[PDB]
DNA sequence: TAAGTCACATGGTGCCGAGGCCGCTCA
DNA sequence: TGAGCGGCCTCGGCACCATGTGACTTA
């Protein structure tokens, strides 16, 4: 499932070429949010020592992220 | 054809159909393919479904694909970027279909690898970069870094499985470029997507269309079978991916290379690779000639590397060390069938009882691959060694109690072929003929070759020996001794008593040949009367029916032969002493004459069929008695009135060019004054 | 169950012919010893004639009750049909034996001539290989070759990724 | 978990000379070690011509795992039909470069080694006898597990294992008597007497010694960092002609 | 071999030639296609091309002082083209954060 | 400092339901 | 040519023993 499929998801959520580029940049930003959140989740899991992450880890990470945003 | 590029220049509906049918009949040339793809890519007035129909149905090459066609195609596979906006974007489905058509048919490897970063091309670029990587030096850590970076990159679909396939091919290819299996571990571990990627379909209807077009194309340039084999091996390379002043011999790629640097050629000590086994010239392109090149560069002696390799890989086969003792056995056979020193060394070190005990199948194969070509270096001592070897293998076969074991007979056939090779040369012919006599003595012993426990292997070896004797007797220019064509009476009467029709035919052939040789010899010698005894006994047993009146038959007086007939009950005692001592009374030739009689009845469309299942005088008389008025006018074989005429008419049909029993008919037509006119 | 009957009669007839052959051999050597005292060292030329009289007695008996069963075709006994099956499988493969033997003999002649040609070629090439003469900084060379490789690969990357419309093999 | 791949060598190659060429080719110094071991020290296993030559080639860079610790072990005896075999652990890509250099320098013929059933039993016998610094041999008992994968029609019996605990194995050995080959003399005859299975005839894929090693038909993987002398010797008699 | 015996009875130059050919082919490519398609520096292609050859020469020689500072605004599309090739390492300097040290990946290693 | 006991955290073999593609397969 | 059942088989979740190492104690 490519990034263009996520752009299709976003356009069907909101419903030419320049708006396609805008939505593609939006999909890239969404992937950046997910990657940063998962990186914070691993950082906190390694801080606690657990090999995997858990829902409370990533909930705390995303609350700390949205606190700054 | 000119219609194809005429339509191409016209395009610069009817034209499309004409191009399709002329491609399906002739196929385009490489400049024609260049012009067609150049016209198709640059314009966009042509429909895209017709574009993919063209690239899947019209592009049909005739010969080599030139480099200029690939360069022109590569110009069209690019994309508009910030440094190139004037050129229009080629449709991605057209690019993917063109790459798929490329699948259907050091710089260029990097060209195709840098085009692999395109997302839509990845489903067909991967076989090209697999097939380009043929040498370990082709791969490099920068290629691995780019492949891993694009593989683990998001936004792609086919990149994980296909790039895992690329990395698997690289791991199977180089065995270097420090370990990359953990990089494979970092990429997907599903074994499903690359499982579907490792087998690829090429639209076998289009493959058959190109097959027939290319078969219509150039003689001795892409024949159909080699094209199918090349396509099959290119697909199997994808399929089995689951598991400076002097020049080295590896880097030599063409026959032109060996000339100017033969005194500057360095042969390596990498014997296992160059002896264990493509349109590109590489190290494996000239792998066939490496074994001979070593023995030319280093003068022939029993210390060279191919000799040691053949000896070691044959000892591994004998000791059951190799898993598959059928991949290197043809290699050893091909190397050592020639090169007399190696074959003689193998014969001296392996043709004995000890290695026969270890594995008789591999010994049988190496006897088939070495013995028929061997010519000895030392004449003395070869005969005694071969008698010892044949005696050892004969005891080994006969102690088992199983008469199905045919290794002794098969190796005997091989050494008779060696004797054929020996007697083809005028020198050392006495050794070969004496060895032939020893083999005839071993073949006729009643341990394998009996009248109850049959062995057609021994009969085949015997008739092979008789064929070689007949072919030897026709050579006038060789002054061999007269005593080496007889085999003694004890073999000849025994094989006359044997009930094998092919063997009796071979014996008659041997008699015909040895009499035609013996006619210029004096009429009264030690062996002329021996041949006379042979022919009189065989004619009396075959046609005369006068066995009881003779002095002896096959060295046995007819009183015992009559006493066997006594106490031997026959249902009808009309003609008992002459019923079954003839051509129709021989055990090997009884039903054969009935088959011949039935075929003669069928050929003449006779309404009367010989109902009795035996041809004898009593049955013949009863058959004429039951249908006398029908026989008298018409409805049976013409020109026959008695049993002797029936036998002559049978002998006519055995002399035709349809049976392997020519020689018995010629024997009866030769040494019988009554039958001398039927020759 | 008929296949069991045919298999059974097959090993019975195998043991039958084996025991009859060895019985005939033992009977004849018993006659030889009983006429003599201990003469058992008979030569090969006499043992062979013993084998010959054994062979002619065997095939004479085979023909003798071949006369008994094939003279009048009853076409009802299954032994009769067994005889035609045995005969039609015996005489079927006779021509293919000699055909394969002749073809493989022609193959052997091809082996002989190919070996002679290769012996001549090896002799000539050993004679020529003894007439050739014997076989006889780089710090910046490897560096400039590495520079050449890097420059040409960068040239390939710049030609492809920029959309330049003339890709060619530039040395 | 260090898998040892075994390859035989057609010639007795001497490694104390020419290894500087390998050092120059690999741009790193290797730690070649020379030893002269005498493995069948028992009187019933032979008392003459028992000496072997043991080479321990080691691509030494760092010591964290087998990615930088792909060892090479060579064993040799000049009084044999086949004079040398090698076994190497790890998964580094430099190992096949070492094998290619060994071929192209010494002109040797190298083939992979496959173990038979009796060879695997003898290897399990060899891998418990441990040599001590006091020059004594100690049998360390391990709970073995013979593991079979038979091929039957319709895949009726895919696999079956025979687990033998440690104390039962030493009880069988003491029941047989004072012997130095416990598996071939006590364990396997007991299995044959009890269950009717001749494990030297059945398809035996691995015998697993719990915590020490688990040898297979084509590889030997050991928890211990090295391979003892008895296993190397039994492999050397395994490939003889 | 008979022919070679009859003939015989009676290198660095192409390496440097190919090096100079690659140099002049790169020069012609950059002075005719890439910079004119960039159409920057008020159509004064050679003035920008001198800096482009300086950066390429530093990249080929593997200069350790290469970074994002010496790349001008006109060379930003050229650097983006180089980055799209995936043939360069983009690593931020530990001593100077924010300065991305840039060098090509090794095209000659046989590890 | 060599050896031992300990819980601990990761490695690993075996097992099975879900589901997918394959593998002919037959009308 | 086209739908179609069945062995395969791998994903992966679970279950359990197996295992190597640091912390701590004993001598």
């Amino acid at each position: 499932m490519d990034t263009e499929a996520l752009a299709n998801y976003l356009l069907r959520q909101l419903s030419s070429s320049q708006e396609y580029n805008k939505k593609l940049l939006l999909a890239c930003g969404f992937q950046a949010i997910l990657r940063k959140i998962l990186l914070d989740a691993r950082t906190r899991a390694t801080a606690e020592g657990l090999r995997e992450v858990y829902p409370y880890h990533i909930e705390a990470a995303t609350q700390a992220f949205l606190d700054s945003q | 054809s000119l219609i194809l590029d005429d339509i191409i220049l016209s395009l610069t509906k009817t034209t499309l159909s004409l191009l399709y049918e002329k491609s399906k009949q002739y196929g385009l040339s490489s400049p024609q393919l260049q012009a067609l793809v150049r016209l198709l890519c640059e314009t966009s007035i042509i429909d895209t479904v017709t574009k993919v129909y063209i690239v899947e149905n019209c592009f049909l090459p005739d010969g080599y694909l030139t480099k200029e066609l690939l360069l022109e195609i590569i110009n069209h596979l690019g994309t508009p970027t910030v440094f190139s906006r004037y050129r229009i974007q080629t449709p991605p489905v057209l690019q993917s279909a063109l790459c798929k058509w490329l699948v259907h048919v050091n710089i260029s490897s990097s060209i195709w690898l840098h085009l692999w970063q395109f997302s839509f091309l990845q489903k067909w670029i991967t076989p090209l970069v697999i097939w380009q990587a043929t040498t370990p030096v082709d791969v490099k850590p920068w290629k691995l870094s780019i492949i891993k970076r694009c593989a683990m990159h998001p936004g792609y679909r086919d990149a994980p499985g296909s790039a895992t396939l690329i990395l698997q091919r690289f791991q199977c290819l180089v065995g270097a470029s420090s370990q990359i299996t953990e990089s494979i571990i970092t990429i997907n571990c599903n074994r499903k997507t690359l499982k579907s990627h490792r087998n690829l379909k090429l639209d076998a209807h289009f493959l058959s269309i190109l097959k027939r077009i290319l078969s219509r194309a150039h003689p001795a340039n892409f024949p159909a079978d080699t094209v199918q084999n090349t396509i099959d091996m290119y697909l199997s390379e994808i399929h089995q991916l689951g598991a400076d002043s002097t020049v080295s011999l590896w880097d030599v790629t063409s026959l032109e290379q060996l000339a100017q640097n033969w005194p500057q050629l360095h042969i390596p000590n990498d014997v296992d690779y160059m002896m264990k086994p493509r349109k590109v010239m590489s190290r494996d392109s000239l792998k066939h000639l490496y074994s001979s090149i070593i023995l030319i560069k280093n003068s022939r002696d029993e210390s060279s590397s191919p000799y040691e390799w053949c000896i070691w890989q044959l000892k591994r086969c004998f000791a059951h060390q190799i898993e598959t003792p059928q991949e290197v056995i043809p290699i050893i056979i091909s190397v050592s069938s020639m090169d007399n020193k190696l074959s003689s060394r193998i014969i001296q070190t392996f043709c004995n009882l000890k290695y026969l005990k270890l594995d008789e199948l591999t010994l049988k194969k190496v006897c088939g691959g070495i013995l028929p070509l061997w010519k000895p270096e030392l004449i003395s001592g070869t005969r005694e060694f071969f008698v010892k070897f044949m005696a050892s293998i004969f005891m080994w076969s006969t102690r088992d109690g199983h008469d199905n074991n045919c290794t002794f007979s098969e190796t005997c056939f091989y050494v008779l072929q060696m004797i054929t090779n020996w007697v083809l040369d005028d020198k050392l012919i006495a050794l070969g003929l004496t060895l032939l006599h020893d083999m005839q003595s071993l073949l006729t012993l009643d341990k394998i070759f009996n009248n109850a426990t049959s062995n057609r292997f021994s009969t085949m070896a015997f008739i092979s020996s008789l064929d070689i004797l007949t072919q030897l007797s026709k050579q006038t220019k060789s002054d061999y001794a007269i005593q080496y064509l007889i085999v003694g009476p004890d073999i000849m009467n025994k094989v006359f008593s044997s009930d094998d029709p092919l063997l009796l035919s071979a014996a008659c052939r041997y008699l015909v040949a040895t009499k035609n040789k013996l006619m210029q010899y004096p009429s009264t010698n030690k062996f002329v009367r021996m041949q006379n005894q042979y022919i009189m006994d065989l004619t009396n047993y075959l046609y005369r029916n006068k066995v009881l009146s003779s002095k002896s038959l096959f060295g046995v007086s007819p009183d015992f032969f009559k006493q066997i007939l006594e106490n031997l009950y026959i249902p009808t005692a009309d003609f008992k002493n002459a019923k079954f001592f003839t051509i129709t009374g021989i055990p090997a030739l009884s039903y054969i004459c009935i088959i011949i009689l039935r075929r003669l009845e069928t050929a003449e469309n006779t309404k009367i069929k010989f109902t009795s299942g035996i041809i004898n005088e009593e049955t013949f008389n009863n058959f004429f008695r039951v249908h006398h008025d029908e026989i008298g006018q018409h409805g049976w074989i013409k020109g026959v009135n008695n049993i002797h005429d029936l036998r002559v008419k049978i002998l006519m049909h055995l002399s035709n060019t349809a049976n392997p029993y020519r020689d018995i008919a010629a024997f009866l037509f030769t040494y019988l004054k009554s039958l001398s006119k039927y020759s | 169950s008929s296949e069991k009957q045919w298999e059974r009669i097959q090993q019975l007839e195998k043991e039958h012919v084996e025991v009859y052959r060895e019985l005939l051999i033992t009977l004849d050597r018993l006659y030889l010893i009983r006429k003599h005292n201990h003469a058992v060292i008979l030569s090969h030329t006499q043992q062979r004639l013993l084998e010959i009289r054994h062979q002619l007695q065997i095939n004479l008996e085979k023909t003798a009750l071949l006369i008994r069963l094939l003279e009048k075709p009853d076409n009802t006994n299954v032994l009769f049909t067994k005889l035609q099956n045995l005969l039609e499988e015996s005489n079927s493969l006779d021509y293919e034996l000699l055909q394969s033997l002749g073809a493989q003999s022609s193959l052997h002649k091809q082996l002989i001539e190919s070996r002679a040609e290769r012996d001549e070629l090896m002799s000539k090439l050993i004679e020529l290989s003894s007439k050739f003469p014997k076989p006889t900084t780089a710090g910046k060379q490897v560096e400039v070759e590495k520079e050449n490789e890097t420059i040409q690969e960068l040239m390939i990357a710049l030609q492809i990724h920029s959309g330049y419309t003339n890709i060619s093999y530039t040395i | 978990p260090y898998t040892w791949k075994f390859l035989g060598i057609s010639k007795q190659l001497s490694l104390e000379n020419g290894i500087a060429k390998l050092n120059q080719l690999l741009n790193l110094e290797v730690d070649l070690d020379i030893q002269t071991i005498r493995v069948p020290s028992d009187p019933d296993g032979g008392t003459a011509a028992d000496e072997y030559i043991r080479y321990e080639m080691r691509l030494d860079i760092s010591n964290l795992d087998e990615g930088t610790y792909s060892k090479f072990i060579f064993l040799g005896n000049s009084k044999m039909e086949v004079p040398m075999f090698l076994c190497y652990c790890g998964t580094d890509n430099r190992n096949e470069v070492v094998l290619q250099w060994l071929k192209a320098e010494y002109g040797v013929i190298m083939w992979p080694i496959k173990f038979e059933q009796k060879t695997m039993i003898k290897l399990a016998d060899a891998s418990i006898v441990h040599v001590t610094k006091e020059n004594i041999e100690q049998i360390t008992w391990f709970s073995s597990k013979l593991y079979f994968e038979p091929e039957t029609q319709d895949k009726n019996l895919r696999q079956f294992s025979i687990e033998i605990p440690r104390e039962s194995c030493e009880g069988l050995a003491l029941g047989y008597g004072n012997t130095m080959h416990p598996y071939n003399d006590a364990i396997v005859p007991y299995i044959y007497n009890e269950t009717g299975m001749a494990v030297e005839r059945l398809p035996l894929t691995s015998v697993i010694l719990a915590g020490h090693t688990k040898i297979m038909r084509e590889s030997i993987v050991t928890s211990t960092r090295s391979l003892r002398n008895r296993v190397l010797a039994v492999v050397l008699q395994s490939i003889q002609f | 071999l008979q022919h070679q015996m009859t003939i015989m009875d009676s290198h660095i130059r192409t390496r440097k030639a190919r090096n100079k050919e690659l140099w002049d082919s790169l020069a012609d490519f950059l002075k005719g296609y890439l910079v004119p398609n960039l159409d920057d520096n008020d159509e004064s292609i050679d003035s920008l091309t001198n800096e482009v050859m300086l950066l390429m020469k530093r990249l080929i020689e593997h200069d350790l002082n290469l970074t994002l500072n010496d790349f001008s605004s006109k060379t930003i599309p050229i650097y983006r083209l180089l980055l799209r090739a995936n043939i360069i390492t983009v690593i931020e300097g530990s001593t100077n954060p924010g300065t991305k040290y840039i060098k090509l990946i090794d095209f000659n290693e046989t590890s």
